[PDB]
Formats: C-alpha cells, sequence, structure tokens
C-alpha cells in the first residue's frame, strides 16, 4: 500500500487490563530466577573443567540460550506491564522476531542433541564414549546455530516485502512471525506456508525425535529389576516428557492457532505463546540444572 | 628355641620402652606451650593443574621449585611447569597403574612405579628431545609404592614386598637392600644431607635406615594402623608419619620416640600425604575425608583446612623454597596452594 | 606399638571347653574390628570368626557356627573366644588378627602369611 | 622468548593427551580377582607382573588385569582398581574348604570405602567340578545354613541347589550393604564368558548413566 | 622357617637398645629454636604478597 507503519502497539493480556502491573510482580522474580537459572549454571559449567562432558556442556548451552531467549522477551514485556510502554519499533520489532524464532530453532535443536546423547548414553552406554564428545558436541552447536539463523532469517528476509498499513496492534506482549503478517493484505501466503513449513520442519522433527529418544529410554528403563529405581526413572521421565512438550505443544500450537485457528479466544493464544516463551528457561534450570548432583553442588559450594 | 627368642625378644622390648619411658621427662607441647600460636593460614588455589585422565598417587616437585613431575593411573606422568601453567612433558608409560613418581635434583631425569613391580627411569634431557626409558629397573617383588632420587647416579625405592632398595641407575641392579620391614612399605623420605632415610610401611612402624650401611639403625613406634606417609623435618633430625589411623606423628631421630600426635575427634579417616613447609612450623597432611590440614607442628593445632578436592587428596608437596604447596588428588586435578 | 598376647591354649579333650584371651595394647580397641583366625598343621590361615567395633555385627565361618562365640571387652581391652563341644579337626594354633583400619567392616589381609596386626597365637590341640 | 615455543609444546601435549582421552573413555578396565587354585588364569586366557588382556565384544574394548605378582596383602594396591569399571571375582565353587575365604575376600571388596561404586562380575567357575563333588564332600559340614536352605542341573537338582546356596551367599553380602552384584555360573571351557563381561558392564555403565542424567 | 626372622629381630633389637638417646626436652627444645630460626624464610607460615610472589 501507500506507507508502512513503522510503530507496532503490543497488546499484552487481553482480558486483564488493569492488574497489569500486578502481573508485573511474578514476571520480574520469574525473569531474575531464569537469569539465575542461567547465568551460575553457565559459570558452573566455565570455570570448572571437571563438567566438560557432553551433556554438561549440552546443559551450558541450553542455558545459554535459555538467558539469551529471556533477554529477548522478558525485559520489553516487564517494561509492558509496568510503564505501559507498548510502543516497538519496526527494526526491534523484526529483531525481536528473528531472535525469539532462531533461539527458540537453537534451543530445539539442541533440546534435540540432550536427548540424542541422553538416547545414546542409556540405551547404548557402552558407545557413549566412543561416539560423543566434547568435539562433537562443539560441533553440534556450531550446527545448531547456523542451522536457526538459516532457516529464520528468511523471516526478516520476507517480512519486509509486506506493507503495513490497515492495522497497527499485535496479538502478543512482543513481536513473532505468527501474528505481524496478519497486519498487512495481499503477500501473506509466501510467509504463511514458509514459516509454517519452517516450524514443522525443524521443530516438528526435533519433538518427535526427542519424543522416540524418551519412549525408547522409557523401555529401556522399564526393564530394570528393581521397583523403585524404575518408579523413580519412570517419573524423571514424566517430568522431562512434560516439560518438553510445555515447550513443544505451545510453540506448534501457536504456529496452527496464527495460521488456522483464528477464530478462536485471543486468551487462549497469549497465554499459549506465554507458556512457550516465558516458561522454559525457567523450568529448564530446574529440571537440567538444579536435578544434577554435581550442578547442584557446585551451587551449593558457592 | 624359639621361646628363649621370645623372651629376649620381649625382654629388649620391654628395655627400649623404659629407656623412652625414663628419657621422657618432658613434651614437645608443654615446652611450647608458652610460645605463641601461628594463626590461621588460609592457603588459596593459586593454579590448578589439569590435563590427567585417572586419578593421581604421586607428584614430586623439582629442585628449582617450577617443575613437577606428576603420576596418574591412565599410564602418565606429566611434567608441568607451575609458574605458567604449561605442561612440560607427558610420558606414556608402559604400565598403566603407576603408584609413585620422583623428580631428580639435578632435574634430568624422572622415575615411576607401581604394580609393574619395576622402577623406570626416563631422561628428559635426550639429544633427540623426546623422553625415553633410561632405565628399567627390576628385582622388587612386590608393588613400588615410593622412590626417590639421591642424585643422578642412584636411587632408593619402597617396595611392596617389606623391603626398600638402593638402585645404581648406572648397572641398573641394587647395591643395597634394606630388610626387616612387617607389612608393605608405601612411602620413603631422604635427608636434607641424604646421608639416612625413614621409610614407613603397614606394619605401624618406621624403620630409619642408613643408604650405606644397609641396617636399620632406629625403629619408631607408636602408630596404630598402616603409614601411609613419611617426610623428614627440615632439620633431618626428626620427622613425621601420616596413616591410616586418622593420626599423623612427629617423632625424632634423637629422642627416639613420639614427640607429637596430631588428631581431631572430627577426623577418622586416614592420611595419605605428609610434608613440611621451609621452616618445618606446618606441616601439612592430606586425608581421605576430601581434603588437607595443615597443623602447627610444635602446637598440634589444625591451623588450615585446604577443601579445593572432591576426592581422595593422595599425594602433597611442598617446594623447596617453600614458596608453594601442591595438593594432588583423586580429582585427576593438581592444585597449587599458597 | 601394635602388640597381641593371646592366652589360654593347651591341650583339651575332644567335646570340652576352651577360653582364650588376647590382650590389646598400643591401639584402640573400640575402633577395630577384631578377628580370630587358626592355622591348621600343614595348612594355611583359616579365618574363624570377626566382632566389629561395637559388638553388635558378630560372624563366624560354618565349621564353628554353634560351637564358638566371640566376644570383646572395650572397658579392660581385651578379646575372648570361648569354645564348645570341640572336634578333633579343630586342632590348630589360634591367631587374634585385628582390622588393619579403623572404623571399617572391611578387614583384608588378616589371613595373610606375614600379616602385621597379629599375635603369636596359642596352640590349641585335641 | 621461550614462552611461545612452551605454549606450542602445551598445545601439542594436550592433543596427544585428548587421544588418549578418547582412548581411555573408549576402553572398559576390569580388576581380575580370584584364589591361587581359582580357575581365573583360564578366564583370562579365554580370551586371549600383571597379565593384561585386550579383547573386543561388539567393537567395544574391555581391558583386563590379572594381578599376581604381588603378595597375599592387598588392602594398599586395590585402591589402584577403583576407576575399572568391575571386578571380575572368580570362586571355586567346588572347592569348599576356601569357598569361606573367598566368602570374606568379597565382603572385603564389598566394604572397602574405595569399592563402594565399583560392580563386582561374579564367576564361579568349576562348576563341573561342583556337580561332580555333589553327586560324589558335603557342603554342609562347611556351611550349616544348607541345612536349613531351599531353592529358589538337568540330571540333578542337588547341584542346583547348591550352586543356588553359594550364589545366594555372595548375594547377601552384596545386599548386606551404588553397585550391584552379577554372579554367573561357568565352567572352564565356556566361551560365554566374554558375552557376560560385555553384557555385565553394560548394565553397569548404563546405571552409572542412569545415575549421571538423574533417571535413578 | 620362622627361627630366622626370630634371630634377625632379636638381634635388630640388641643393636637398636644401645644407642645414644638424648633427652625428649633437648630434641624438641632444638626443633624449637630451628622454626624460630627459619620461621623468618617461611612463605607459607608468613605470607608474602603478590609482588614477589610468582603464583599470582
Amino acid at each position: 500500500c501507500n506507507f508502512t507503519h513503522a510503530t507496532f502497539v503490543l497488546i499484552g493480556i487481553p482480558g486483564l487490563e488493569k492488574a497489569h502491573f500486578w502481573v508485573g510482580f511474578p514476571l520480574l522474580s520469574m525473569y531474575v530466577v531464569a537469569m539465575f537459572g542461567n547465568c551460575i549454571v553457565v559459570f558452573i559449567v566455565r570455570t570448572e573443567r571437571s563438567l566438560h562432558a557432553p551433556m554438561y556442556l549440552f546443559l551450558c548451552m541450553l542455558a545459554a540460550i535459555d538467558l539469551a531467549l529471556s533477554t529477548s522477551t522478558m525485559p520489553k514485556i516487564l517494561a509492558l506491564f509496568w510503564f505501559d510502554s507498548r510502543e516497538i519499533s519496526f527494526e526491534a520489532c523484526l529483531t525481536q522476531m528473528f531472535f525469539i524464532h532462531a533461539l527458540s530453532a537453537i534451543e530445539s535443536t539442541i533440546l534435540l542433541a540432550m536427548a540424542f546423547d541422553r538416547y545414546v548414553a542409556i540405551c547404548h552406554p557402552l558407545r557413549h564414549a566412543a561416539v560423543l564428545n566434547n568435539t562433537v558436541t562443539a560441533q553440534i552447536g556450531i550446527v545448531a546455530v547456523v542451522r536457526g539463523s538459516l532457516f529464520f532469517f528468511p523471516l526478516p528476509l520476507l517480512i519486509k516485502r509486506l506493507a503495513f498499513c490497515h492495522s497497527n496492534v499485535l496479538s502478543h506482549s512482543y513481536c513473532v512471525h505468527q501474528d505481524v503478517m496478519k497486519l498487512a493484505y495481499a503477500d501473506t501466503l509466501p510467509n504463511v506456508v514458509y514459516g509454517l513449513t519452517a516450524i514443522l520442519l525443524v521443530m516438528g522433527v526435533d519433538v518427535m525425535f526427542i519424543s522416540l529418544s524418551y519412549f525408547l529410554i522409557i523401555r529401556t528403563v522399564l526393564q530394570l529389576p528393581s521397583k523403585s529405581e524404575r518408579a523413580k526413572a519412570f517419573g524423571t521421565c514424566v517430568s522431562h516428557i512434560g516439560v518438553v512438550l510445555a515447550f513443544y505443544v505451545p510453540l506448534i500450537g501457536l504456529s496452527v492457532v496464527h495460521r488456522f485457528g483464528n477464530s478462536l479466544h485471543p486468551i487462549v493464544r497469549v497465554v499459549m505463546g506465554d507458556i512457550y516463551l516465558l516458561l522454559p528457561p525457567v523450568i529448564n534450570p530446574i529440571i537440567y540444572g538444579a536435578k544434577t548432583k554435581q550442578i547442584r553442588t557446585r551451587v551449593l559450594a558457592m | 628355641e624359639l621361646d628363649q627368642l621370645r623372651q629376649e625378644a620381649e625382654q629388649l622390648k620391654n628395655q627400649i620402652r623404659d629407656a623412652r619411658k625414663a628419657c621422657a621427662d618432658a613434651t614437645l607441647s608443654q615446652i611450647t606451650n608458652n610460645i605463641d600460636p601461628v594463626g590461621r593460614i588460609q592457603m588459596r588455589t593459586r593454579r590448578t593443574l589439569r590435563g590427567h585422565l585417572a586419578k593421581i598417587y604421586a607428584m614430586h616437585w623439582g629442585t628449582d621449585s617450577r617443575l613437577l613431575v606428576s603420576a596418574s593411573q591412565d599410564g602418565k606422568l606429566i611434567i608441568w611447569d607451575s609458574y605458567t601453567t604449561n605442561k612440560v612433558h607427558a610420558i606414556p608409560l608402559r604400565s598403566s597403574w603407576v603408584m609413585t613418581c620422583a623428580y631428580a635434583p639435578s632435574g634430568n631425569y624422572v622415575a615411576c612405579g607401581g604394580l609393574d613391580n619395576i622402577c623406570s627411569i626416563y631422561n628428559l634431557k635426550t639429544r633427540e628431545g623426546n623422553v625415553r626409558v633410561s632405565r628399567e629397573l627390576a628385582g622388587h617383588t612386590g608393588y613400588l609404592s615410593c622412590c626417590r632420587f639421591l642424585d643422578d647416579n642412584q636411587i632408593v625405592t619402597s617396595s611392596g614386598d617389606t623391603t626398600c632398595a638402593l638402585w645404581d641407575i648406572e648397572t641398573g641392579q641394587q647395591t643395597t637392600t634394606f630388610t626387616g620391614h612387617t607389612g608393605d612399605v608405601m612411602s620413603l623420605s631422604l635427608a636434607p644431607d641424604t646421608r639416612l632415610f625413614v621409610s614407613g610401611a603397614c606394619d605401624a612402624s618406621a624403620k630409619l635406615w642408613d643408604v650405606r650401611e644397609g641396617m636399620c639403625r632406629q625403629t619408631f613406634t607408636g602408630h596404630e594402623s598402616d603409614i601411609n606417609a613419611i617426610c623428614f623435618f627440615p632439620n633431618g633430625n626428626a620427622f613425621a608419619t601420616g596413616s591410616d589411623d586418622a593420626t599423623c606423628r612427629l617423632f625424632d631421630l634423637r629422642a627416639d620416640q613420639e614427640l607429637m600426635t596430631y588428631s581431631h575427634d572430627n577426623i577418622i579417616c586416614g592420611i595419605t600425604s605428609v610434608s613440611f613447609s621451609k621452616s618445618g612450623r606446618l606441616l601439612l597432611a592430606g586425608y581421605d575425608d576430601f581434603n588437607c590440614n595443615v597443623w602447627d607442628a610444635l602446637k598440634a593445632d589444625r591451623a588450615g583446612v585446604l577443601a579445593g578436592h572432591d576426592n581422595r587428596v593422595s599425594c602433597l608437596g611442598v617446594t623447596d623454597d617453600g614458596m608453594a604447596v601442591a595438593t594432588g588428588s583423586w580429582d585427576s586435578f593438581l592444585k597449587i596452594w599458597n | 606399638q601394635v602388640q597381641l598376647q593371646e592366652s589360654g591354649g593347651g591341650l583339651v579333650q575332644p567335646g570340652g571347653s576352651l577360653r582364650l584371651s588376647c590382650a590389646a595394647s598400643g591401639f584402640t580397641f573400640s575402633n577395630y574390628k577384631m578377628n580370630w583366625v587358626r592355622q591348621a598343621p600343614g595348612k594355611g590361615l583359616e579365618w574363624v570368626s570377626d566382632i566389629s567395633q561395637s559388638g553388635a555385627s558378630i560372624s563366624y565361618t560354618g565349621s564353628v557356627k554353634g560351637r564358638f562365640t566371640i566376644s570383646r571387652d572395650n572397658a579392660k581391652n581385651t578379646l575372648y573366644l570361648q569354645m564348645n563341644s570341640l572336634k578333633p579337626e579343630d586342632t590348630a594354633v589360634y591367631y587374634c588378627a585385628r582390622c588393619p583400619a579403623p572404623f571399617t567392616r572391611d578387614c583384608f589381609d588378616v589371613t595373610s602369611t606375614t600379616y602385621a596386626y597379629r599375635g603369636q597365637g596359642t596352640q590349641v590341640t585335641v | 622468548n621461550e614462552e611461545k615455543a612452551q605454549r606450542e609444546a602445551n598445545k601439542k601435549i594436550e592433543k596427544q593427551l585428548q587421544k588418549d582421552k578418547q582412548v581411555y573413555r573408549a576402553t572398559h578396565r576390569l580388576l581380575l580377582l580370584g584364589a591361587d587354585n581359582s580357575g581365573k588364569s583360564t578366564i583370562v586366557k579365554q580370551m586371549r607382573g600383571i597379565f593384561e588382556t585386550k579383547f573386543q565384544v561388539d567393537k567395544v574394548n574391555f581391558h583386563m588385569f590379572d594381578v599376581g605378582g604381588q603378595r597375599d596383602e592387598r588392602r594398599k594396591w586395590i585402591q589402584c582398581f577403583n576407576d575399572v569399571t568391575a571386578i571380575i571375582f572368580v570362586v571355586d565353587s567346588s572347592d569348599y574348604n576356601r569357598l569361606q575365604e573367598a566368602l570374606n575376600l568379597f565382603k572385603s571388596i564389598w566394604n572397602n570405602r574405595w569399592l563402594r561404586t565399583i560392580s563386582v562380575i561374579l564367576f564361579l567357575n568349576k562348576q563341573d567340578l561342583l556337580a561332580e563333588k555333589v553327586l560324589a564332600s558335603k557342603i554342609e559340614d562347611y556351611f550349616p545354613e544348607f541345612a536349613r536352605y531351599t531353592t529358589p542341573p538337568g540330571e540333578d537338582p542337588r547341584v542346583t541347589r547348591a550352586k543356588y546356596f553359594i550364589r545366594d551367599e555372595f548375594l547377601r553380602i552384596s545386599t548386606a550393604s551404588r553397585h550391584y552384584c552379577y554372579p554367573h555360573f561357568t565352567c572352564a571351557v565356556d566361551t560365554e564368558n566374554a558375552r557376560r563381561i560385555f553384557n555385565d558392564c553394560r548394565d553397569i555403565i548404563q546405571r552409572m548413566h542412569l545415575r549421571q542424567y538423574e533417571l535413578l | 622357617a620362622s627361627i630366622a626372622q626370630a634371630r634377625k629381630l632379636v638381634e635388630q633389637l640388641k643393636m637398636e637398645a644401645n644407642i645414644d638417646r638424648i633427652k625428649v626436652s633437648k630434641a624438641a627444645a632444638d626443633l624449637m629454636a630451628y622454626c624460630e630460626a627459619h620461621a623468618k624464610e617461611d612463605p607459607l607460615l608468613t605470607p608474602v604478597p603478590a609482588s614477589e610472589n610468582p603464583f599470582r
């Protein structure tokens, strides 16, 4: 059209508006939990060379992606819910779109790497040292970063083709490729097709292989002879699958309710994107960092 | 008849005990009660030497107080540079289980040994540049537990066949065999003048031997369990032992009895590594409670805890200028303390 | 010095009773798991029984169960082995062994041919 | 001046140490133990100082140490073998005189503070001599609990009762106090022992990884 | 058998009984004097500053 909007308005929570500052009270604490739950943990697998295993390096890189995603998401939402700073510039909106989609991708394939490492270490335990070492851990890390960046740099390449003039208000507390493309008429079908295929290919292949890894790990640990160790392994597996699904089902759900399910209420989409971005950087510190004996003893020693 | 020899042996033991009882007019703690304590010594980990893959049993500092050789059960003798953290040499050993290592006073050679019953002498000053086996000293029956050089020419080794041995490296055979221990000899230590040396064994007894004579001059009893470590006082007239009964024990050669016991009710674990400071005022002992303790050698007060390890501390050495302490452990990490 | 003096051994008829008392000096009795071993003539060292630090854990070899008992007294620092209904295959020399390290429930090397923390034994013959 | 050449020498040394790290972690160390009359020599020469054997099962390298060069006192060098994956423990199941000695040795291995992490792969050799002793020396004389024991070999079930009694005694010592025991019944002529070692070490490293990734 | 080691132990105890033995107070005072003389040259008893510490 004739002109493009240079400033987008984020809506926050649709149903709840007056008590937004009240919602500003837990998330700030949640933010610092995320920061603590990454940064000290990253420190634990930075100075300590005793924890230079592939598993703990995957933990360190997952916490690094979690703190990067937290830095991308949390301050804008906190400034929104405190100071009513709903406005975001277009270049910063595209930067936020790319960074949270790319960091979701890199976190997704790092979680795939952890699931592969767990499957090889549990179900093929004598081939774990012969397959996975620190060099291939770094190589999977570079492949992870270039996979996310290469798969999701066409999102800022293709959003810039659109002209945003018929609407200005977004449907989230942040910029995603889900809802920015709906604010402009025409040339959105290539954006819809590319974004849906990128989500399904990268993160769907990741979630099917993580679920296959956890199913094979469950099938391995259900063959333990004792009742208590089998029950503990099944409980930890159900908790891990619950955290993985609480990262992955709101993702693909957000994609399919912004592609197809547009007739739903905005509150389920808002809380689905909220448990997609707000919750993994505080539950991945808990079940992956605090549950491990080495990281817990290192943070209790310091 | 064995009965009259047993009667003569217990009569001689009673005579030695009565001589030590009449000689014990006072104690070292009663004399040193009037002097001031050493306070609390907070040694920090100035450097951590990493690169070993398996647990460490031995280190030995160089006489230049910079390089140290360290022995680990992957079959690795790494000579480090503690000033600049770099590894000077990495020797792959023939046998994986190495239990001892030494660094020569000249610095040209190192030694190692363990379950392979053999002291392997390696040349660090080869003309080609690579480190090869200079000598392969065989003749011991039990496991080699401690070896220390006298010079480039001779080396004394303690082994698990209740014997020690002074070897000539040039001809590769034992010049002197020290016999008289009942249990497995776990550690030896040379005097500063290298004329006599003490050896602690698994019979709760430490024997002071002469290097040239080969006859056990003095025998020291008072421990309760297997002595795992031993070290002379820096003046050469006393020595401290560490054992499995959670007590360190300082004896004197001239007094020929116990001087002082280093123990606490909070410690139930054995001592694996014993050394003194430059002055000898601090006795540093590594323990099986994952840490080390800096006892006051004249006051028997635990003046410091070296708690940087999360496995068993097995070796602990002090530089010849007293500048640093390296507490190697079973974490495959040496830690330099100061 | 770790010293263990055994007494009470001697000639005894089969089916009788015999008390072995070992006096321990040079170490604290309450921290060491004390063993009784034996050596038959023309045979190696055979472990008979052991008692823990507090006396709660008492175990025997299978040939002496129901016939031999082992007790300790930390007050007067000694070990007892009482023998009832002596078979003629129980003739041996009996040594009082000792756990090599305190506060440990493992007893390495108590039946070694040259173990240090062991007495000279008493000849128990039928 | 000399710092740069020291840095390149250190870099080469850590490269060689990384290669040795992959070699060391690829191989699984085993400590073979047994009596003088026990069939551990046939065990270590079955798939063939310290008698060291490399053997490759399913492209996995197991390296096993038979320490026969030492004396009868073993409280100190056994602490060398804490980083091994397992202690192979050869027992003469047919020799009832030294069966209690093997039980005491297994108890001391199990309760040793530096061997609390290590699992023990128990090989009860001389099962054929145990069978020919049972069908033709009574184990009730050396073990009164066999008078009150019940079975929890094909030609006669008394052999099964005796072999499972010895296995139950060793497993009672094992379960009286992180590490498990893997008892096996095998003879001198048996080629399955490498496969049994492979499967038990697979279970050991699997349980270690289950503890590492916090499933256990 | 055991008579030879008994003879060696008896001979070792006989040659160890007749040694020159100074008092415990003399040796304790000698070690006190050595510690008091060498305490000025002990970098672990008295900590050194980082200017002359080679382990910064």
